[PDB]
DNA sequence: TTTTTTTTT
DNA sequence: GTAAGTGATTAGAGAATTGGAGAGTGTGT
DNA sequence: ACACACTCTCCAATTCTCTAATCACTTAC
């Protein structure tokens, strides 16, 4: 009886899929403990999964129900169940993958008696290295890297079968491509002519293909290295999942490839190229408030972050548990839990534009020593979408965009910079007093209207730019002087500075107690703060479901306030105020009203608003 | 150089046609055909009408023409629905036939060219069955130029509806007014004379006018053509037909082909004749017909030249002169010939036929007769009009389809049919039945073939050995079926 | 071509 | 009617005509 | 140097003709 082998290794193809049929049907092992993307399905809107049941036989019936026509295999349940495939699996991708596919397939047909309009698919994931510790060894293997997204090609037409012609007698023929080689026919069988067919292009068939590019994070690196970046191709249902600015894991197969010495010739260059062909995107980390809109909380832990939003302390038990390790500092804590929060979105949806700002922007000022940039860093690394630069190393056109001429088309093209990669986010900007001028003027119409608009060479259009700023600074002399006022201890343009909502002065009150309890908490770090996963939850929670409007009384109030502020600013040595300060009012007390949980703002909320904003800057 | 013009609309010939039927000028025409005093333009008269009728076929206007446009309108609803849903469903199975990744594979089991080798894929293949060894890559051998199959164009349609009823009225209106006399008056000079095409229209002619009248049922026009009935007819046609197969056999290029096209329509007027005959038998009214029709088809039946044509023809068929239309037309003619052979032996009008030596009589059998046609080189061209039967005609299918089932169970004698160049177009005919559902089988056009197929490769498996596999490959003469069967 | 950066006058 | 002899038909081999594939060589980019 | 075009040569297929063997018909007992 013949029988099939994959070439120089003696695996047999069946017997494999003998022991993967029996761990589709037979798992059940890790359902104690799903994960955070993979614990709910849905047959409309969204359902949750049971734990008692085989898992991959209950996740065929999303298969059924939604039409899904994917399954995420967790690579490291199969390795619970057998060792001997896991093994099989990551040393032959190449081979086994399209038999494995097959068993699916099979599984899925015995259990539904049912068809679908393309084949479910496999996709491994979870099976992780660097990018320099790759070795020709590992050609053809499957491995999974992390990076940062910073570019996306757009879309290449890859052909899988032709069709050709005969220019005589209008016969035609299909023709298979594959091991990347077309068969072209000779002798037409109809008219019995020879060397007479041609190929019509838009009569054949094609796939997507993207080319997208990564970049090394810098955490693990040893001592002077500089970062790399790697190519990632992307077939079929993987492509325009990802967009730049965003921080992913793939799992992949690498591979290496020859190159020409000269295109018009048959000679080969003797050192390979290399690139990765994609079979998973993961971008979910729990490290950070999650970045999915929170479609997938329970109701449960709904109901215990509406049993804490009824806490009278609920303002100081989220704001203390930010930023856990700097001491004091309470007003700037709260400043930067309104910073997260942000007012309600007020956008035109016939145009997709932002009718008026709802983003809050913060400045930090004051002495040396007191922790401005480790704050930085806190909200910095926090936040899904976020970006961090300082003093002298941005440019004007590197924080908001750059054109640059193409490798090949010779175009003139366009690409990102600091504030379009950080839309719907935050950027951190340090050493804000050190910028050179024209870096630091760019920043009024994102600050302002959260768009940009560009003309240059062939280039006219408009970008996005939905991104909260918070900058740190020091005094013209590093050390706050007081032999000078307010608006000359700080020296910037009134322009830029009516643009913050919140200014922070931060001066070195001298004194022994103050400096015997720090000295103690700084000491102690050698030797009732929300969970994590609660605050996350929180966060998401309101951010898509609370939406505050003004009460009459409120809008009254705010009046009222905006005149007080307005005689208030008049006087000598101080920092006027404008129209733009009632909108920032505004935005502070629908802030508060959204820690609160509340669809209404009230006059206390107002009352609270207005008390941060004036005691942030009576120093 | 005008443009292409589809199958089911009107010709640019059919505006000439139209203008002169409007004009009225075939009335005259008709007129002059009439007297017998004006001989000298009866033959010219008679090629007019033939080229007149030169693009149609009798079935276009033997059917009166009615129309309803609510039905029209629903009947082409459903045509672009089966077109659509033939279009997503091969879309569909298309896109998932291909397969990601790659790889390559040995298939022990199965030796390679070279010395200790395996065979070797580079392609995932799903089992080892679907190997082909590479078969699409390898260019097909091509006979000579001079023989080539051909086929002959004509420029044939399904006209519209004013232009077949204008043509209906006037075939009718010949028949009536111009067709004994013009016949009577062609038949004395059409073949002494030098130009050779008004032959073939005399022929054309024939067979168009009286398969009309069989197809149409217009039983009380059989008085109008009278002049083609007797026994005169059939003898007259057969010598004109047996000169044209020896021409076009013995001569060589442009004037054999040129000789064999005469042939063809001889043969085609043929068939008419003898079906026209048995209609008259069956259907007429009056017994004195019937009786003139009896003693005609007796006569066929009877003589030697009659029952000896169709093997006659078939051991002298060669491509290279003769046309693809000619070998289905010879086909048909020994289809429905063979047909009546076998009713007048089981009426038992047919015992004892002469023979010539001196002319003796001799018992008749028909088994015997039948045998003849069991020959080698009768069997090759049925095997070869076989290959083309997803687009043949369903009359073709059911002849060809019903001379082998006679040998291979009247006869009972299936060595003869065992044969690797018939499997060939079983394997065709099974690959094109696994398409359709169990349902759908049964209501196919192509079920017959499929049955047959069936039960001649069940009886084939009962008994198989590796010889028998291996005599399988030859053609079998009489001898080598008593050594294989005993 | 036009655009963006770092050393020099 | 049966047996033997002679004639005719069929099968094989040799020779000549026709056509197409393949390989080699020359020229142009 | 490499690709493309053109020309020449050989070999195989087919058909006619001649020769030999086997089968069938005719003649004689
Ligand atoms: N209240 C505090 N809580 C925690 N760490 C503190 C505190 N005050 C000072 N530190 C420490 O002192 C250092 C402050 O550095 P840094 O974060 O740069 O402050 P800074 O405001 O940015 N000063 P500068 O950037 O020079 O204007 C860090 O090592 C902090 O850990
Ligand atoms: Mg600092
Ligand atoms: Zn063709």
């Amino acid at each position: 009886q013949p029988r099939l082998y994959v070439w120089g290794t003696r695996i047999c193809v069946a017997d494999v899929q003998r022991s993967f049929r029996d761990f589709l049907t037979t798992f059940k092992i890790s359902q104690l403990a799903e994960d955070e993307n993979m614990m709910t399905g849905h047959d409309e809107a969204l359902h949750e999964i049971d734990v008692n049941h085989p898992y991959y036989m209950e996740r065929l019936l999303e298969c059924n129900d939604a039409e899904v026509t994917h399954i995420n295999l967790n690579l490291k349940h199969l390795n619970a169940f057998s060792e001997a495939l896991y093994r099989k699996v990551i040393a032959y991708p190449a081979d086994v993958i399209p038999y494995l596919d097959i068993v699916v397939n099979e599984v899925f047909a015995e259990r539904f008696n049912r068809t679908l309009a393309q084949s479910i698919e496999l996709r491994p994931f979870n099976a992780t290295r660097n990018m320099r510790g790759l070795n020709p060894n590992d050609v053809d293997q499957l491995i999974t890297i992390s990076g940062m997204v910073t570019r996306t090609s757009s879309l290449i037409p890859e052909m899988r079968s032709g069709y050709f012609q005969c220019a005589v007698c209008a016969f035609g023929i299909e023709s298979e491509v594959d091991k990347g080689r077309i068969e072209e026919p000779v002798v037409c069988t109809n008219c019995s002519n020879t060397h007479c067919f041609q190929l019509v292009h838009n009569r054949s068939v094609f796939l997507d293909k993207q080319v997208v590019k990564l970049q090394e994070s810098p955490d693990d690196m040893p001592s002077g290295e500089t970062p790399h970046t790697v190519s990632v191709y992307a077939h079929g249902s993987l492509v325009e999942s990802v967009q730049p600015g965003d921080r992913i894991t793939v799992t992949g197969i690498f591979r290496a490839t020859g190159m020409k010495v000269n295109p018009k010739q048959r000679a080969l260059a003797s050192v390979y190229r290399t690139s990765i062909d994609a079979l998973h995107f993961r971008k979910m980390d729990t490290s950070r408030l999650h970045q999915d809109n929170g479609e997938t909380i329970t109701e449960e832990r709904i109901q215990q972050i509406i049993e804490l939003s009824k806490r009278p302390d609920i303002m100081d038990a989220l704001a203390q548990s930010i930023a856990p390790s700097i001491y004091e500092h309470d007003d700037v804590k709260r400043g930067l839990l309104c910073l997260l929060f942000g007012g309600t979105r007020k956008d035109d949806e016939t145009t997709n534009k932002t009718k008026l700002r709802s983003e809050i922007n913060i400045l930090l000022c004051g002495d040396p020593g007191t922790s401005k940039s480790q704050m930085l860093q806190y909200v910095y690394r926090l936040l899904p979408r976020s970006q961090y630069t300082s003093g002298k190393g941005s440019s004007a056109v590197g924080l908001t965009a750059s054109v640059s001429r193409d490798a090949d088309t010779k175009q003139l093209v366009l690409q990102t910079g600091a504030l379009v990669l950080a839309d719907n986010g935050v950027c951190c900007i340090d050493e804000f007093d050190k910028m050179n001028e024209s870096a630091r003027s760019v920043l009024h119409e994102v600050m302002e209207q959260q768009t940009l608009s560009i003309a240059k060479a062939g280039i006219i259009c408009q970008l996005n730019a939905r991104a909260s700023v918070l900058a740190a600074a020091n005094p013209v002399d590093s050390k706050w002087n007081r032999n000078k006022t307010i608006v000359e201890n700080i020296t910037l343009p009134h322009t830029l500075l009516s643009r913050f909502d919140l200014i922070f002065l931060i001066v070195d009150a001298q004194d022994e107690m103050q400096d015997r309890r720090l000295g103690n908490h700084l000491v102690s770090l050698y030797f009732e703060h929300v969970d994590m996963n609660l605050l996350r939850d929180y966060i998401a929670y309101a951010k898509a479901n609370i939406h505050p409007k003004l009460s009459e009384e409120a809008s009254q109030f705010i009046i009222e306030k905006y005149l007080f502020m307005r005689k208030a600013g008049a006087q000598h040595g101080q920092i006027t105020a404008y129209p733009r300060q009632l909108e920032s009012l505004i935005r502070l007390s629908e802030a508060h009203a959204k820690i609160r949980l509340s669809q209404e703002v009230s006059v206390d909320d107002v009352e609270k608003a207005f008390t941060l904003w004036r005691e942030a800057l009576k120093q | 150089s005008e443009g292409r013009r589809t199958r089911i609309e009107d010709s640019s010939h059919d505006r000439v046609i139209i203008a002169f039927l409007e004009s009225g000028i075939d009335k005259t025409l008709m007129h002059i055909a009439n007297q017998p005093r004006e001989k000298e333009f009866h033959v010219t008269i008679l090629d007019i009408f033939a080229l007149i009728l030169k693009e149609q076929t009798a079935e276009d206007l033997a059917t009166k023409s009615e129309e309803v446009s609510t039905a029209e309108q629903k009947k082409t609803e459903e045509e672009f629905r089966k077109i659509i849903e033939n279009h997503v469903v091969k879309e569909t199975q298309k896109r998932k036939s291909f397969s990601r990744f790659g790889g390559s594979y040995t298939i022990k089991g199965l030796k390679g060219i070279s010395a200790n080798s395996s065979q070797v894929v580079f392609k995932p293949i799903q089992n080892v069955e679907k190997h082909n060894f590479l078969d699409d890559r390898k260019a097909k051998k091509r006979a000579p130029r001079n023989r080539r199959p051909f086929e002959i164009d004509t420029n044939s349609h399904f006209a519209s509806s004013e232009v077949r009823g204008m043509l209906r009225d006037m075939v009718i209106r010949i028949i009536e007014t111009c067709f004994n006399r013009l016949m009577k008056s062609s038949k004395t000079t059409v073949f002494v004379q030098v130009q050779k095409t008004s032959q073939i229209n005399y022929f054309f002619l024939i067979k168009f006018v009286l398969r009309f009248v069989r197809l149409s049922r217009q039983d009380h026009l059989l008085e109008r053509i009278s002049e083609c009935i007797g026994v005169e007819a059939f003898h007259e046609n057969n010598v004109q037909l047996t000169e044209y197969v020896e021409n076009a056999t013995t001569l060589k290029g442009v004037e054999a082909k040129s000789h064999g096209l005469k042939a063809q329509y001889a043969l085609g007027a043929y068939n008419e004749l003898v079906l026209l005959h048995r209609y008259i038998y069956e259907h007429a009214k009056e017994e004195n017909e019937r009786k003139f029709a009896k003693r005609a088809l007796e006569h066929i039946v009877n003589v030697e030249e009659y029952r000896e044509l169709p093997i006659f023809i078939i051991k002298k068929f060669s491509s290279s002169v003769l046309s693809n239309n000619f070998l289905r037309e010879l086909v048909l003619t020994t289809h429905h010939y063979m047909k009546l052979v076998e009713r007048f032996v089981k009426t038992g009008a047919l015992k004892k036929v002469t023979k010539k030596v001196k002319v003796e009589e001799i018992d008749f059998q028909f088994d015997s007769y039948v045998c003849k046609f069991s020959n080698v080189d009768v069997l090759k061209w049925y095997v070869f009009l076989l290959n083309d039967f997803s687009k043949n005609s369903t009359e073709l299918n059911q002849a060809l389809v019903k001379m082998l089932h006679r040998i291979a169970f009247d006869l009972k004698l299936p060595i003869k049919l065992y044969q690797v160049s018939l499997f060939q177009v079983f394997s065709k005919v099974n690959e094109h039945f696994t398409h359709l559902s169990k349902d759908l089988r049964k209501s196919s056009r192509l079920y017959e073939l499929y049955q047959f197929g069936f039960h001649l490769l069940k009886k084939f498996f009962s008994k198989f050995t590796g010889d028998l596999a291996i005599e399988a490959l030859f053609w079998k003469g009489p001898r080598e079926c008593f050594e294989i069967e005993n």
